[PDB]
């Protein structure tokens, strides 16, 4: 995360750090939606150009984290995953659209105070909240500048963009299941996510419920927090449908 | 940089 | 869960965290 600040204790308890056996290294952000499954960007897992191709043997899940590389003893819990499920049209040869995997844990994790599911939007709640100019949260271990890493977690709030703005950020073909934010160069604030934010949640609070969904996942952007770049992130709710299928076939 | 997780978790 | 969403340390307590007032007032 680019110009944010250190997170508050508890703050963010669905973030997952997503963790590499060995070597021992933090691979990606993610986010915990029920006990037994965790949501992240598909990329994290798989992306050929990079000749990355996770299986569930090579990771590991760490919940309820503050600090980026302690073993924080008595309050994060590693889980072992059972199975990775990739949407089965992620585009990974052109755009990264659909950019969403789900991580199905071996055994269910036990909530605490630092330890706690996000929501996921319902068509309403997408609707009300996905507006230009409304802000979110993203949270994350990642770097702290395009070209060190940070000690805790951290985070930054950002106001979604409009699309043709987006749109005209990139040569990229941006699509339905992509949205972006971040600040305009006019408007001075500034602030991103980056390399090692990639799974991370983007949540908005509800104030209809007072509830925090999770409206994105960290999924690509052109360098980190560079003036007139934005970062994009997968639109969960347009995937909602595909995740449902999931935990009901398998869960 | 990291520290070492208990030996339990890992494979 | 019924529960998602709702906080251990902030909203089932009823403390706010020191940022989310400016989500709040961008919901115009
Ligand atoms: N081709 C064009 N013209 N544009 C699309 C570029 C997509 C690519 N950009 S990139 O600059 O390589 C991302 C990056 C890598 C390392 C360090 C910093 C930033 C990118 O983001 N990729 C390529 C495949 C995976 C994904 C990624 O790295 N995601 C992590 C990420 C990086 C930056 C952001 C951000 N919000 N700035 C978010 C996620
Ligand atoms: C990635 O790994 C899986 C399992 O080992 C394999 O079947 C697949 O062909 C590999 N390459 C992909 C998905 O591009
Ligand atoms: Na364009
Ligand atoms: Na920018």
């Amino acid at each position: 995360i680019v110009e944010g600040s250190d997170a508050e204790i508890g703050m963010s308890p669905w973030q997952v750090m997503l963790f590499r056996k060995s070597p021992q290294e933090l691979l990606c952000g993610a986010s915990l939606i029920s006990d037994r499954w965790v949501l992240t960007a598909a990329h994290c897992l798989l992306y050929p150009p990079w000749d990355k191709n996770f299986t569930e043997n090579d990771l590991l899940v760490r919940i309820g984290k503050h600090s980026r590389t302690r073993y924080e003893r008595n309050i994060e819990k590693i889980s072992m995953l059972e199975k990775i499920y990739i949407h089965p049209r992620y585009n990974w040869r052109e755009n990264l659209d659909r950019d969403i995997a789900l991580m199905k844990l071996k055994k269910p994790v036990a909530f605490s105070d630092y330890i706690h599911p996000v929501c996921l939007p319902d068509r309403e709640t997408a609707a009300s909240l996905l507006q230009a100019g409304y802000k979110g949260r993203v949270t994350g271990w990642g770097n702290l500048k395009e070209t060190g890493q940070p000690s805790v977690l951290q985070v930054v709030n950002l106001p979604i963009v409009e699309r043709p703005v987006c749109k005209d950020s990139t040569r990229i073909r941006i699509t339905d299941n992509m949205f972006c934010a971040g600040y305009k160069p006019d408007e001075g604030k500034r602030g991103d996510a980056c390399e090692g934010d990639s799974g991370g949640p983007f949540v908005m609070k509800s104030p209809f419920n007072n509830r925090w969904y999770q409206m994105g996942i960290v999924s690509w952007g052109e360098g980190c927090d560079r003036d007139g770049k934005y970062g994009f992130y997968t639109h969960v709710f347009r995937l909602k449908k595909w995740i449902q299928k999931v935990i009901d076939q398998f869960g | 940089d990291f520290e070492e997780i208990p030996e339990e978790y890992l494979q | 869960e019924a529960d998602c969403g709702l906080r251990p340390l902030f909203e089932k307590k009823s403390l706010e965290d020191k940022t989310e007032r400016e989500l709040l007032e961008s919901y115009i």
